[PDB]
RNA sequence: GAUGAUUCAUAAUAACUUUUCGAAUCGCAUGGCCUUGUGCUGGCGAUGGUUCAUUCAAAUUUCUGCCCUAUCAACUUUCGAUGGUAGGAUAGUGGCCUACCAUGGUUUCAACGGGUAACGGGGAAUAAGGGUUCGAUUCCGGAGAGGGAGCCUGAGAAACG
RNA sequence: UGAAACUGCGAAUGGCUCAUUAAAUCAGUUAUCGUUUAUUUGAUAGUUCCUUUACUACAUGGUAUAACUGUGGUAAUUCU
């Protein structure tokens, strides 16, 4: 079918290629996934070896970590703002990776207040003594909490849905959440 | 082509394991094992052609399948398994011990060995990691995994093998003034001492080595097995004790016995 | 040399996060590593911002393999030039030689900068391209 | 045609010789798994109902 | 701890999973110890099973090396040609494919085209020395199953009993 | 003891031929720090009573379905 191979191709000096053999089946290459949101679909690809692989069709939810808070929530994906591939892939809602999403931020702020006492965006003596003891981190940055504030988060997908069937990503921070907000904001 | 191969033929079968041209188109292949197709012997070439207690592959799977042969200890009643370096042979009838070592003209040799030596081997470790759990471990030549080492087993060492338990008894390290087997290569079968040994980063490492009659060669770290210091060996060394007399000194030789 | 973050996707090194609550000296992390065989690892290489994922040096590239030298007569791609590596060949018959050439493209990091002329050594690496398998260890001519 | 018919709860089966074909009419036009009545086909099969399992062209 | 060299082996933390595996299996022998119940306990195997290593392999891959022809001098590049960045697909690397970008890449040291009554090699015949001609064919590698294309099963096939 | 049938392996090896194919195959020499690997051989799995006082079977839980038995179709097939 769709071949991986490299003798359909002309020469680095440009001739063409005479047809030395038929297509091998361990050169083979296979449609893609086009995960587009909502209502999960995962499909089975029988790979070589046994060795099964994850077609993830219209996944729905996600696991997104925050990195400079170590941690890790399931999260609803609300969709795709970017990709650095194509801009019909944005306009269509497909996710693969490096795909620049917006989440839906509720378990981060619902963690954010359970670790560390204050809301973001604008009772019993243990949680005193643990919220006190980790004061002095709890001023992350301005952009993601005004982000708070509007209840939806931008991450980048780190994870292949169309390989491993998992839309894992990472919030946006810093300096490349800066680059991607000139990018977005730009006309 | 389309997967793996089942058979060899005659012509291609190594040609240590002196199998004539004639009688046959087909050679045991060997089967998959602890030792590469190539330096190895299968059982059945052992039994047949080296030993002569048969005639016929059908009487060596005769003489297999009453559990008679095993090897390292286990009794492996297979036609083509790969009995290869330092293995031991145990026949229980004749209560018979061999020890497959190489004679210095390359090809392996019938090396009756008592009973205490039978109890154990020599394995040149190939690689030492740490697997799941941080548990270390090490791969003999002929792949067996031990685990817990001492730390101070690098590779290129040999390890002594119990046979009966797969725990290690003491182990010889690498370094010059170390009694070695040539196990590969042109000069398969000789025995001396390593002088040095060249760093070479980026492959093939050499090793200079001399015999006891201050002959010296060189041969890739690949084909070099250390087995004790120099004096005592840790195992029992064959008839010639791996000296290469030429040909013309050999037809002397032969000229005195004869 | 003007702009690091030219393309569209942005430019980083994988798995080096740096965090963004820590506030030092020493403005980002960066990776580098030698790449062995007795190459000196250049400090365009452990100063520099540049990012170029198929260096030998900060990028995700082993070498292993050949190491050959070959004069440069092609710098007109991107991060990618041709040596020109010529040897004579051995005719029996006639007992004597004559000149051969080959044209090995090669991928060159930005810790690295030749022109035409400049001789370097290349060490092998994985395919990089549709024709590239080196990589530009040591510039040492002009 | 002709009517492969199985009883199975007692476990005997009996193929008939059906003609007259305006009588194996009311088969017609019908699926596998559908019930048909007795009386249409056949006095001997009087307050009978069939169900249409399959069969060979 | 290792390597010339790794973001390596391995370990840890936070979650994920549509939730993988973690023995409802078979044969001989039938002991041991008891408050004696058909009590507790126990041998040698067989088959299966996760992961690592090993072996048999595979797939890509570096360097150099091929007959005649210029009455073949320019070839490749909208339909990938040479490279860059992201993705997708793959067992994995890679224009392998897509999106955007740049204008490259080969060639008189013979590219590209044409021809081959051309499968390649170990090798064969004939030779003082140097050579010339052949190799469909006992071994090694490749390819094909009337011609093309597509796929199922499986560890492995683009399989032709 | 042993037909059939289910299950499991094997049928990708072998054998044949030389059409295609001119940096292709191939040969010697490298690499995987760029990957799949049935089998073999050696290691290797006290954690699952998934809401975790029984909601139960762990001195052992549920369905099929083949061969078989019987009724048949087609000129014909390793059809069913
Ligand atoms: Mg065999
Ligand atoms: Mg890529
Ligand atoms: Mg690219
Ligand atoms: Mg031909
Ligand atoms: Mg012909
Ligand atoms: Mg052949
Ligand atoms: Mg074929
Ligand atoms: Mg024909
Ligand atoms: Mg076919
Ligand atoms: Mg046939
Ligand atoms: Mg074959
Ligand atoms: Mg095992």
């Amino acid at each position: 079918g769709i071949s991986r191979d490299s003798r359909h191709k002309r020469s680095a000096t440009g001739a063409k290629r005479a047809q030395f053999r038929k297509k091998r089946k361990f050169e083979l290459g296979r449609q893609p996934a086009n995960t587009k949101i909502g209502a999960k679909r995962i499909h089975s690809v029988r790979t070589r070896g046994g060795n099964k692989k994850y077609r993830a069709l219209r996944i729905e939810t996600g696991n997104f970590s925050w990195a400079s808070e170590g941690i890790s929530k399931k999260t609803r994906i609300a969709g795709v703002v970017y990709h650095p591939s194509n801009n019909e892939l944005v306009r269509t809602n497909t996710l693969t990776k490096a795909a620049i999403v917006q989440i839906d931020a509720t378990p981060f702020r619902q963690w954010f207040e359970a670790h560390y006492g204050q809301t973001l965006g604008k009772k019993s003596k243990n949680a005193e003594r643990k919220w006190a003891a980790r004061a002095a981190s709890a001023k992350i940055e301005s952009s993601v909490e005004s982000q708070f504030s509007a209840g939806r988060l931008y991450a980048c997908i780190s994870s292949r849905p169309g390989q491993s069937g998992r839309c894992d990503g990472y919030i946006l921070e810093g300096e490349e959440l800066a680059f991607y907000l000139r990018r977005l904001t730009a006309k | 082509a389309r997967g793996p191969k089942k058979h060899l033929k005659r012509l291609a079968a190594p040609h240590h394991w002196l199998l004539d041209k004639l009688s046959g188109c087909y050679a045991p292949r060997p089967s998959a094992g602890p030792h590469k197709l190539r330096e190895s012997l299968p059982l059945i070439v052992f039994l047949r052609n080296r030993l002569k207690y048969a005639l016929n592959g059908r009487e060596v799977k005769a003489i297999l399948m009453q559990r008679h042969v095993k090897v390292d200890g286990k009794v492996r009643t297979d036609t083509t398994y790969p009995a290869g370096f330092m293995d031991v042979i145990t026949l229980d009838a004749t209560n018979e011990n061999f020890r497959l070592v190489y004679d210095v003209k390359g090809r392996f040799a019938v090396h009756r060995i008592t009973d205490e030596e039978a109890s154990y081997k020599l394995g040149k470790v190939k690689k030492v990691q740490l697997g799941k759990k941080g548990v270390p471990y090490v791969v003999t030549h002929d792949g067996r995994t031990i685990r817990y080492p001492d730390p101070n087993i690098k590779v290129n060492d040999t390890v002594k093998i119990d046979l009966a338990s797969g725990k290690i008894t003491d182990f010889i390290k690498f370094d010059a003034g170390k009694l070695v087997y040539v196990t590969g290569g042109r000069n398969l079968g000789r025995i001396g001492t390593i002088v040095h040994k060249e760093r070479h980063d980026g492959g093939f490492d050499l090793v200079h080595i001399k015999d006891s009659l201050d002959n010296t060669f060189v041969t890739r770290l690949n084909n070099v097995f250390v087995i004790g210091e120099q004096g005592k060996p840790y195992i029992s060394l064959p008839k010639g004790k791996g000296i290469k007399l030429s040909i013309a000194e050999e037809r002397d030789r032969r000229r005195a016995q004869q | 040399e003007l702009t690091v973050q030219s393309e569209r996707a942005f430019q980083k090194q994988p798995h080096i996060f740096n965090n963004p609550k820590v506030k030092t000296s020493k403005r980002t992390k960066r990776w580098y590593k030698n790449a062995g065989l007795g190459f000196k690892t250049p400090k365009t290489a452990i100063e520099g911002s540049y990012i170029d994922k198929k260096c030998p040096f900060t990028g995700l590239v082993s070498i292993r393999g050949k190491i050959l030298t070959g004069t440069v007569v092609s710098t007109k791609m991107h991060r990618t030039i041709v040596i020109r590596r010529a040897y004579l060949h051995y005719i029996p018959k006639y007992n004597r030689y004559e000149k051969r050439h080959k044209n090995v493209p090669v991928h060159v990091s930005p810790a690295f900068r030749v022109q035409v002329g400049d001789i370097v050594t290349v060490g092998q690496c994985r395919p990089i391209s549709k024709t590239v398998r080196f990589n530009v260890v040591k510039v040492s001519a002009a | 045609m002709k009517l492969n018919i199985s009883y199975p709860v007692n476990g005997s089966q009996k193929t008939f010789e059906i003609d007259d074909e305006h009588r194996i009419r009311v088969f017609f036009d019908k699926r596998i798994g559908q019930e048909v009545d007795g009386e249409a086909v056949g006095d001997e099969f009087k307050g009978y109902v069939f169900k249409i399992s399959g069969g060979n062209d």
